[PDB]
């Protein structure tokens, strides 16, 4: 997609394409907000929920020409949705969090659809490792993705991506010469080291030649006093917070700090203090009298790395008191590949999040979609009246996804669904489309699975949107 | 738009606004004209409302009908100055005749009823007729309260008219205090009090600050610690001075502080913040207190007295209003207009202003005449009878005056649905045969043409101005012969 | 041949006389009531509003008050019906669709009466005696309750399930009725509807909404401060912790040495320490402030184990003083004249992708929060808008507890009282009174017309049942037949139906009296 | 009004000027007042635009704030001791001075045009004072009646009753803006005819 | 040019309100102002006489 | 330090950028030197111009040992 400003983004996510487009029909501007909801809770299946919602609204064209009121279709669709949940729940299989083989198989299924399908024998294991290091597997009800920080760095290729069990800073140090410290004592500071400034408007008046030399002398003994308090605690690495109203580090304080073999790092934002305190375990210090040798966080190594010419980077590893945070460095050759590589990893984190909230696994590859299209067919024969036509319309619209998986792979869509449906009512119920073999086989032998929350959350949200479209009868333009 | 059966006009403002009104002054005001003579008629009606307040759509009808009758005289070879000379002689006969049939009854507090019947007729024309009995008791009761009886004047600054949309039209009531649109400073203050002594203040609650370019120098640490102590003792000194004098409620013109807000709450002493200028002097007159500019001047003899200070709440909105009533003898009252429409409130305000202005006129001059067209039929006979003894080419001008004077009865009959020439002829024939100058037009279909029984009352000075002012404008128009204007 | 040979007005100003002004005011008002009619009744449809200059804000709504506030009309007589509709929404919050349809049906019946050569003042005087005879027959039919708790609760459940009917919430009517009736009883008789905070956020179905037992706050805690504390003692304050107390005077420092500046700087840092120590004398562990808290006092609270919540506006501080039960405190000089809050557990919750501070276990609980979940952004906006109509009408029933049977029974009741009066008064007003009774009977007609039923047959059955004694008969929209209203449970509020008659009769009176429309020269807009 | 309602007064008459809070709390009819014609700003302001205050201690801070409130109250007391009842001033009168004169049954006015104060002087017999340090009996005015009536929706102040008056004032009552201008121009012709007719009989 | 009307019967103000640009005619407008400055009456009697 | 109308720093920055590029190639320089100027006169202009920028203050791959 190319923006009108001159920005080009190669994407594959269904939630990203619909955001970048600029549609003007009001009925299609509601489809963008549908896929946004699936990206928030489920985090995957954003493309599937638009196909389902776009196929149900189509099946409503023939029912209107037959003389069926739209209110009956709204109530009859809820009948086929409440039944569809009961067909998906008993199909699923419970799973535990002590089984790495299941999570590895579920972190590759939502990885092989992207441009990094070739590099999954490396990104899948580092995605499972990044989630088990944040939550407690004994009592886990939700995972915060804010505890995982993704860093994008140009240069190299994708297979150079790694997992850092520490703190990564994107800015170089201010002190020149000292770039390698072992067994460091990190310390966070929030006050500035410059000439004394009060909140009230102050000024110094000189009315004698002898007082000119005192201003310079007494100034120099004030900065020196604060630097000698820091070295008393035994500090090696310094982290200064950003300040805009007054200077945070003068050239005099930096001259003293280099002479005591201390690394100085300036310009730290006010939004990532918590992530720093959660990683190395550093008490923030906002006053000089509170700078005690207990306000400090230990570490093993704190040194800056130098790339092949793309910049410098800061790595602090081996924390004495590690938290529940982890960070990932993404490497790519182009600015377009890095963005797509980053979205692919964020998809493999939302699938692991879905497994901890609802420990249930359901076979993928078009297996569930054809199952709801078969139980609802015989279900509608038992009903009578005008509601028996709406359930049949619900079942037929569920065959679009099994038709799309076979059409994109260059197979016959008519013969595939006919063979798929026939084998689904005579035996096993885990048969799907095999894109590698080229036909239909047992889908569990391909080691492809997906969480149960994705298939359900992509159906509850789809039916609700259609029930609101059928309420609309007029469009009027306002100011 | 004349008489009880008239219809009103839609008006659209230049920008986007809509006004519905029946008053003659405002209709000619928001109408944008380009003719210069049309701008003279606009000023003719405006000079009537501010002088009396009633009759502003009656003057332009008479002046317009007075000019039309002179059109035939000019075509016969008659100098315009001769017409403008004969008109003034007729206006001296009609005015001298109007005092002869004028009746004065009485004006005081104990027997009020002729005053009610005077304001009933003026309200008869406007949209406020469903409840026009109630709105005729507010107008009369809110005038003798604020009016002096020795100097014979009315201060309209002492009467506040405030309308709030939403509710019902018959919920309008007269408040004998001051209602201000504000609320208490702290959300945890009591909404009502039963015995409050009002402490009117002008000065804010901040620490003092001189107007000249002060600068305070801090050259040590003890000077700094002596400044924090100075600030906190000044707040506590203020609350002690209010509580000592016995005050119960504080009223301030300027704002409070974060610290001076709790001290008022912690001491069980509610207060109101950021009140307006004109509203303060109405609370001082109503409650009987005095205004102090400092805290040092606050004594026990400078405090007001209220009987009830509540905080009324409207419907599902955040609009709170403070009301003050149950006071002793007062000189300030307010009118609270309600209604379910934006245009109802605005027209209700205009109709009430006309009712108040009618009673104000009766204080200056007690004597009244009877309306419904009775004054015009009687005045047109005196002019016509005297014109028979004036042989100097003035009988034509006098007869033309008495013919344009009868357009008022012919405008009420046409609006009512009756035939003008068939009803007007029968009224004069009955008035000459009898000796009853109080016969008019039965516009409301009640059966009797006797206006005295139907209680139709009009102020005398209202009718005098509609003749003396309308004649003089005709003299300008008849004097003007040349126009020089640029072309567009 | 033209409009008078002379030119009075300016260039661009227009005037309309009697025969054409009545044409504009009557086609302008009918157009307003025709767009809105489609959204009336249990089976009314829904509209879409697109803005052409407001960055294309797509909003989807049903109520007849937000539609009129958005449609840009230039008709002078159509602006009256848009203003009266706003006042209805700001008075009782329900009945905007019914007040515009009724006032638009009165005007339609007043155009065929002018064509019969009837003076407008005859219609108006005849309608005044019709409204008076209609409001007397509605007051006499009201059922006053409130002496029994088991009966008053059943009356509030019926009102709530009747308002939510035309709205999108009608799918889950059994679930949103309990959330709407329990949130009003938490106010304990106070009409402060602002105390209910409706928090809406994307994700989840409409059936995942709930009413929280305690409270929820969308704020954050300081760094390295305890996330949970059991058995808390909350202190609600409003004091300036920004930098320092500026101590407003015209003051400045005029020392002559740079060591004396360092001493004054240390004096500010010991001014804030003293202020913090005066707070801790209360014996608290949860400080809540309505302004910012800077980096110095943030560490002082975190060293004694105190939770500090910063940047909570007036909307979140006034509410927290009604939930826990504390007071908004300042000046911190007397710990014995202040009252602290109370809780039982404070934790951090995860609703979707955001963190909120949860208050489990409260003393008073006079305010609450409602969490709305939905698929699209337009469903969240419509659920909030519809839910606000259920809370507004239940705050009126508690102050004035008398209900009137709805669902078409009340409209036919007042229409019969006018008919018996119109058969008594001689003259032309008998014709004008029948038009008033004719306009009230089309409100039940529109409800049955949207559902596709035989409207002309159901009104005849209702009119025949209301003139023989059956005063509770009304429409039954679930089947299509005639059913009782005291059994099914269709109930309305007395104040809502009273404000519809009085508002729709005044607006039809103001418009009908107009006989001349005078337009000034429009203000031009500068193109460049 | 009407053309026959024009009056000639035997003193001065000027329109009501801007008034602050408390103006409606003071009497509007006097029997034998003493007019104090002034040219002073009786309002709380800075002593001189070119000024600066440099205080060192908080005890001297409070004495400065009390010094400005004592300068103003010194001027008002000097007026009240002189026996005056009506005060006029070209420069504005603040609200603090308005409420000072309301508690002592004394009338106040401000922002009077120069053409109206000079017409008062040759009607009452005072003098414009730029200072309040000298208010003797010979620098005050006197009359017989003073009131504030309403004419045509406007408030006017009257100073009738001056036996030694040497000025008059015409109040013209018409019905339009051009009715009064033509009446004023017509009156301007009889004024100059009589003025020329005294020097040449 | 703005729209303000000046209605009067006296020569002096009528001749002041006309934008006379003729050099010969501007003498008659200048003597009218002289008459209304010395005596104040007879302004339109010196215009017909001239 | 008495220049009025950023802090004027932008105006002097762009002028010396074009001037340095022009003086490096010594383009159109013979028009000024031929009538009585010299090379050192222009050097003092850019040296002084750099000083005023310094008064208007706003506020390599070998880093192993020192
Ligand atoms: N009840 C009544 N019966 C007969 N004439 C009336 C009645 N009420 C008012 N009028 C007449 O209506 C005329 C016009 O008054 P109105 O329409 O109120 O406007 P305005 O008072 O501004 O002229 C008056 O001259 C009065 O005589
Ligand atoms: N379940 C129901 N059965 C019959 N009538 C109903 C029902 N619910 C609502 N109504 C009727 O629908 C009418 C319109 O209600 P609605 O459109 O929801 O809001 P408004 O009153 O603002 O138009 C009401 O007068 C009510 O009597
Ligand atoms: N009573 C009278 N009878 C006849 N002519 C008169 C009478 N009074 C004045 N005049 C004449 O009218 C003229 C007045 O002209 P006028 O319009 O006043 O001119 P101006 O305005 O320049 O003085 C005088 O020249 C005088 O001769
Ligand atoms: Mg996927
Ligand atoms: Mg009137
Ligand atoms: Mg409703
Ligand atoms: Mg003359």
């Amino acid at each position: 997609i190319q923006d009108g400003k001159g920005d080009v983004t190669i994407t594959n996510d269904g939630a990203t394409i619909l955001k970048q487009m600029q549609v003007l029909h009001p009925a299609a501007r509601m489809l963008v907000e549908l896929s946004k909801a699936q990206d928030i809770e489920a985090g995957d299946g954003t493309t599937s929920v638009v196909i389902i919602a776009g196929s149900l609204l189509d099946s409503c064209t023939k029912l209107l020409q037959k003389g069926i009121h739209p209110t009956i279709i709204s109530e009859s669709f809820q009948k086929a949705l409440e039944k569809g949940i009961e067909i998906l729940t008993d199909m699923s299989r419970p799973v535990e969090l002590s089984d790495r083989e299941t999570l590895l198989n579920s972190a590759t299924t939502s990885l092989n659809s992207k441009v990094v399908s070739q590099y999954s024998s490396l990104l899948s294991p580092m995605s499972v490792n990044a989630v088990m290091k944040v939550i407690d597997p004994a009592t886990a009800t939700s995972v915060d993705l804010r505890d995982i920080k993704i860093v994008k760095k140009l240069g190299g290729t994708i297979d150079d991506c790694e997992l850092v069990e520490g703190l990564v800073l994107t800015q170089k140090v201010s002190n020149s010469g000292i770039t390698r410290v072992e067994k460091a004592k990190i310390g966070l500071i929030q006050f500035c080291l410059s000439a004394p400034k009060t909140d009230m408007d102050n000024q110094i008046v000189v009315s004698d030649y002898a007082q000119m030399d005192r201003v310079l002398r007494e100034e120099r003994a004030y900065i020196l006093n604060l630097v000698k308090q820091i070295k008393k605690t035994g500090c090696n690495v310094l982290l200064i917070q950003k300040s805009i109203l007054r200077d945070a580090l003068s050239d005099l304080a930096l001259h003293f700090l280099n002479k005591m073999k201390i690394m100085v790092i300036k310009d730290i934002e006010r939004e990532d203090i918590e992530f720093i305190c959660k990683t190395i375990g550093t008490k923030p210090v906002a006053h000089i009298d509170q700078f005690t040798a207990d306000m400090l966080g230990s570490a093993e190594l704190a040194e800056e790395v130098n790339l092949n010419g793309s910049g410098k980077l800061l790595k602090i590893t081996g924390c004495a008191s590690p938290g529940k945070t982890v960070t990932i460095v993404v490497r790519g050759s182009n600015k377009l590949v890095i963005e797509e590589a980053e979205r692919s990893i964020h998809d493999a984190l939302c699938v692991i999040r879905c497994l901890v909230k609802k420990r249930a696994l359901i076979a993928g590859g078009g297996a569930p979609e054809i199952e709801l299209a078969l139980r609802l067919t015989e279900y509608s024969r038992t009903l009578s009246g005008m509601e028996s036509y709406c359930v049949r319309a619900f079942a037929d619209a569920m065959e679009v996804i099994p038709s799309t998986l076979a059409e994109n792979a260059g197979l016959n869509p008519i013969s595939t669904v006919t063979e798929l449906r026939n084998r689904h009512a005579q035996g096993e119920k885990t048969a799907g489309i095999n894109v590698r073999k080229g036909g239909i086989s047992n889908i569990l032998e391909e080691l492809v699975v997906q969480p149960l929350l994705v298939s359900v959350s992509a159906l509850t949200l789809a039916t609700e949107t259609v029930r609101s479209i059928l309420k609309i009868d007029d469009v009027v333009n306002t100011r | 738009s004349l008489g009880p059966n008239g219809l009103d006009k839609m008006m659209v403002d230049k920008d986007g606004d809509v006004t519905v009104t029946n008053d003659g002054a405002t209709i000619l005001s928001m109408m944008d004209v380009d003719h210069q003579i049309a701008k003279l008629m606009v000023e003719l009606s405006k000079s009537q409302d501010d002088e009396i307040g009633d009759g502003t759509t009656g003057v332009v009808v008479l002046a317009g009908a007075l000019l039309e009758e002179a059109e035939q005289l000019l075509d016969r070879g008659i100098h315009p100055i001769r017409i403008a000379d004969g008109y003034e002689q007729a206006a001296r006969v009609a005015i001298e005749h109007l005092d002869k049939i004028s009746d004065s009854v009485l004006v005081d507090i104990k027997d009020t009823e002729p005053l009610i019947q005077t304001a009933k007729t003026t309200l008869g024309s406007k949209v406020v007729n469903s409840c026009h009995r109630q709105m005729a008791e507010i107008a009369v009761n809110a005038v003798l309260t604020v009016a002096d009886m020795e100097r014979r004047d009315v201060d309209f600054e002492l009467i506040k008219v405030e309308g709030k949309v939403g509710g019902r039209l018959e919920d309008t009531k007269l408040i004998k205090g001051v209602i201000v649109d504000k609320d208490f400073s702290h959300p945890q203050m009591p909404k009502k009090v039963e015995d409050a002594k009002i402490a009117i203040l002008t000065c804010p609650f901040e620490p003092p600050k001189p107007k000249t370019k002060h600068k305070l120098d801090v050259t040590s640490v003890e000077d700094y610690k002596a400044l924090q102590k100075y600030e906190k003792e000044k707040f506590e000194e203020m609350i002690q001075q209010i509580k000592e004098t016995g005050a119960n409620l504080a009223i301030c013109q300027w704002g409070f502080d974060d610290e001076a807000n709790h001290l008022l709450l912690q001491n069980n002493l509610p207060a109101v913040r950021w009140v307006g200028g004109p509203e303060i002097e109405l609370i001082a007159i109503a409650t009987g207190g005095r205004i102090v500019p400092r805290f040092s001047e606050l004594t026990a003899e400078k405090l007001g007295f209220a009987g009830l200070v509540q905080e009324i709440s409207f419907g599902t909105t955040k609009d709170k209003m403070l009301v003050i009533e149950q006071c002793k003898n007062s000189r300030a009252v307010t009118i609270f207009i309600r209604g379910g429409n934006k245009m109802i409130i605005e027209e209700a305000k205009r109709s009430l202003h006309d009712a108040l202005c009618v009673i104000r006129n009766l204080i200056r001059d007690n004597r009244v005449v009877y309306g419904g067209g009775a004054a015009e039929i009687s005045c047109a006979l005196a002019v016509s009878q005297e014109a028979d003894k004036c042989p100097t080419l003035e009988q034509y001008a006098m007869r033309a005056f008495a013919d344009a004077l009868e357009v008022i009865p012919m405008a009420l009959s046409e609006n009512s649905g009756m035939n003008p020439i068939q009803t007007m002829t029968e009224v004069r024939a009955r008035q000459v045969k009898e000796m009853n100058p109080a016969l008019g037009i039965d516009c409301l279909h009640k059966g009797t043409n006797d206006m005295k029984q139907q209680h139709v009352i009009e102020t005398l000075i209202g009718k005098k101005q509609q003749i003396s002012l309308a004649t003089q404008m005709v003299r300008m128009i008849l004097k003007i012969d040349d126009i020089r204007k640029p072309g567009e | 041949l033209s409009l008078a040979p002379v030119n009075i007005f300016k260039a661009g100003a227009d005037e309309e006389r009697a025969e054409t002004a009545r044409l504009t005011s009557f086609i302008g008002a009918i157009a307003i009531g025709d767009l809105v009619k489609s959204t009336l009744g249990p089976k009314g449809m829904d509209k879409i509003l697109l803005s052409s200059g407001r960055d294309a804000s797509l909003m989807v709504t049903n109520d007849g008050a937000t539609i009129l506030k958005n449609i840009g009309v230039d008709n002078p007589a159509a602006k009256v019906l848009v203003d009266m509709s706003r006042v209805q929404d700001d008075e009782v919050g329900d009945g905007t669709t019914s007040v515009t349809v009724l006032a638009a049906e009165l005007l339609r019946e007043a155009e065929s009466l002018i064509a019969k050569k009837i003076h407008p003042q005859t219609i108006i005087a005849g309608w005044r005696e019709a409204t008076k005879a209609a409001r007397e027959a509605l007051l006499s039919s009201a059922v006053d309750h409130g002496s029994d708790e088991v009966k008053f609760r059943q009356d509030l459940m019926n009102i709530a399930g009747t308002t939510l009917s035309s709205k999108l919430l009608t799918h889950h009517k059994d679930h949103f009725t309990k959330l709407a009736v329990e949130a009003v009883l938490r106010l304990k008789g106070s009409g402060n509807l602002e105390a209910i905070h409706i928090i809406k956020k994307l994700g989840g179905s409409l059936a995942d909404s709930y009413l929280d037992e305690g409270f929820l706050l969308d704020k954050k805690i300081g760094v390295n401060q305890p996330k949970r504390i059991e058995n808390a003692k909350i202190l609600i304050a409003n004091t300036g912790m920004d930098t320092d107390k500026i101590k407003i005077f015209g003051s400045r420092v005029r020392v002559d040495s740079t060591a004396k500046v360092a001493e004054i700087e240390h004096a500010e840092k010991e001014k804030m320490k003293e202020k913090v120590e005066r707070i801790l004398k209360h014996g608290i562990n949860c400080f809540i402030n309505r302004q910012l808290i800077y980096n110095y006092p943030e560490q002082l609270f975190g060293a004694a184990g105190v939770m500090a919540i910063e940047h909570a506006d007036f909307a979140g501080v006034e509410r927290l003083a009604l939930v826990t039960g504390g007071e908004i405190a300042s000046t911190f000089d007397h710990p014995e004249l202040v009252k602290l809050g109370s809780c039982k557990l404070i934790e951090e919750v995860m609703i979707g992708e955001d963190k909120l501070i949860h208050f489990s276990g409260v003393a008073l609980g006079e305010a609450c929060t409602i969490v709305l979940r939905g698929a699209t952004q337009q469903i969240l906006d419509e659920a909030e808008r519809s839910l606000h109509d259920a809370l507004c009408v239940l705050a009126q029933t508690v102050k004035d507890s008398r209900t009137v049977y709805g669902g078409g029974c009340s409209e036919m009741l007042m229409a019969h009282a006018v008919t018996q009066l119109a058969n008594r008064t001689p003259g032309k007003e008998a014709v004008a009174m029948e038009s008033y009774a004719k306009a009230l009977r089309m409100l039940p007609t529109i409800i049955a017309d949207n559902a596709g039923y035989d409207s002309a047959d159901l009104v005849a059955q209702l009119r025949a049942a209301h003139s023989e004694g059956n005063t509770t008969a009304g429409l039954d929209m679930r089947e299509g037949t005639i059913g009782d209203m005291a059994i099914l449970g269709i109930t309305e509020s007395f104040q809502v139906k009273r404000q519809v008659l009085l508002s729709a009769a005044e607006a039809a009176e103001v418009i009908l009296r107009v006989d001349n429309i005078i337009k000034a020269a429009p203000r031009k807009r500068v193109p460049d | 009004g009407a053309l026959e309602d024009s009056q000639l007064v035997a003193g001065v008459a000027f329109k009501k000027t801007f008034s602050y809070a408390g103006f409606e709390m003071q009497p509007k009819k006097y029997h034998n007042p003493k007019i104090a014609l002034l040219n002073v700003e009786l309002e709380l302001k800075a002593e001189k635009d070119n000024a600066e205050i440099r205080v060192h201690t908080v005890e001297d801070y409070q004495a400065i704030v009390d010094a400005e409130w004592n300068i103003l109250y010194d001027k008002l007391e000097k007026i009240h001791h002189s026996g005056a009842k009506v005060v006029l001033s070209k420069l504005p009168i603040g609200d603090v001075a308005t409420q000072y004169f309301a508690d002592r049954d004394m009338f106040c006015a401000g922002r009077v045009p120069e053409e109206d104060l000079k017409r008062t002087m040759m009607a009452c017999g005072g003098s414009i004072q730029t200072s309040v340090n000298a208010l003797s009996a010979d620098v005050l005015g006197r009359c017989q009646v003073f009131e504030e009536t309403q004419i045509g929706g406007e408030r006017y102040n009257f100073f009738t009753g001056c036996p030694k008056a040497k000025t008059c004032t015409f109040i013209l009552r018409g019905g339009a803006e051009q009715f009064m201008e033509e009446t004023e121009r017509s009156l301007h012709d009889a004024i100059m005819i009589v003025r020329r007719a005294i020097k040449n009989d | 040019g703005r729209g303000k009307a000046t209605i009067s019967n006296d020569g002096a103000t009528i001749l002041k309100l006309l934008d006379v640009v003729h050099p010969a005619a501007k003498t008659l407008v200048d003597i009218a102002k002289s008459q209304d400055a010395e005596v104040g009456d007879g302004t339109t009697s010196v215009t017909l006489l001239a | 330090l008495h220049f009025f109308m950023t802090a004027i720093q932008e105006l002097f920055k762009r002028i010396s950028e074009q001037f340095t590029a022009m003086f490096r190639r010594k383009a159109f320089l013979h028009w000024y030197t031929g009538e009585g100027m010299d090379e050192m006169e222009f050097t003092e202009a850019e040296s002084n111009m750099n000083d005023l920028v310094s008064e208007y203050q706003q506020y390599e791959e070998a880093e192993e040992e020192a």
